RNA sequence: UUUUUUUUU
């Protein structure tokens, strides 16, 4: 970091970070913060449940197949919150699928 | 529950009712087979008898509890885990928990909602691998009473079934960590 | 839309 204010040798030196400290990964994919939403998701798929859910969210609020990815995280995380997430996936959308996001909940 | 609903005919069948009506009359009314039934009320004393004998207790819950069906569902669980179908996460079609195989339910079966663990009594093969005599089941009630069988450890690598049970798995530790 | 067999007065 103080070798330079940032360019590609940054991003190798996120790259040292992210393949071995899991604060030493989220840092770097901060300061790289579509395809950054897709290597994310990859962060997602390694799991911090709740902060990965964070990075989901704000990754949709940056959409329905990210709302099923979502709703495929509150299959695996975690139920009320996962209820309040299928309103706003819901008020986003009322179309079928979303009766099985309910069904996460299951009074 | 198709098995709720055979409860269901034998009840019917072997209530006052029914025998003030016409029984094989009242068969003849409801379409149902008289001889499969008589023969059911038969084999049934004779597993009446047997119990008896080698002193198994005769019990039972009044219907006003909500406990009946799930008690009857677990025990049904208790001799058919081994025989469990999933349906595809987001697909069409059912999965067998036993060797993995891809199946279908039989037209003939009650359940007119897609539940998607089902504990089930034959497997036919007919037009397509069909299966028959289902009952609707939650996983939870499936680790409980068959754990030797459902460790995460005997089955094969991730599977749609794999996938979910590991999910029920997450929420039972879950459960368990906040008590 | 798809039950071959059998399972104690």
């Amino acid at each position: 970091y103080e070798k330079y204010l940032p360019d590609e040798n940054s991003g190798k030196y996120l790259p040292s970070s992210e393949l071995p400290e899991l604060n030493f990964n989220y840092l770097a994919s901060l300061e790289k913060l579509q395809y950054e939403e897709f290597m994310r998701q990859m962060n997602g798929i390694y799991p911090k449940w709740l902060f990965l859910i964070l990075s989901l969210a704000k990754y949709y609020i940056s959409d329905s197949c990210g709302d099923l990815l979502k709703k495929s995280l509150q299959q695996t995380l975690r139920s009320d919150f996962d209820r309040i997430y299928n309103f706003y996936l819901l008020f986003e959308q009322e179309c079928q699928f979303i009766l099985g996001k309910l069904k996460e909940n299951d009074f | 529950g198709d098995h709720i609903t055979l409860l269901n005919v034998y009840h019917a069948f072997k209530s006052d009712e029914a025998y003030e009506y016409g029984i094989h009359k009242w068969c003849r009314d409801h379409y149902l087979n008289y001889r499969s039934l008589s023969a059911a009320d038969n084999i049934r004393s004779q597993l009446e008898r047997l119990m008896n004998r080698y002193n198994l207790e005769l019990n039972t819950t009044d219907y006003e509890s909500p406990k009946y069906f799930d008690n009857i569902r677990k025990a049904l669980a208790s001799g058919f885990f081994m025989q469990v179908a999933k349906k595809r996460s987001g697909a069409k079609g059912y999965i067998t928990v036993k060797d993995n195989q891809d199946v279908l339910i039989h037209p003939s079966t009650v359940l007119g909602h897609d539940a998607e663990w089902v504990i089930y009594n034959e497997f036919v093969l007919t037009s397509k691998n069909y299966i028959r005599t289902v009952t609707s089941v939650r996983p939870e009630w499936l680790i409980e009473i068959a754990p030797a069988y459902y460790d995460l450890s005997n089955f094969q690598k991730g599977d749609v079934k794999l996938s979910l049970e590991r999910i029920k798995e997450k929420v039972d530790r879950l459960n368990e960590l906040k008590q």
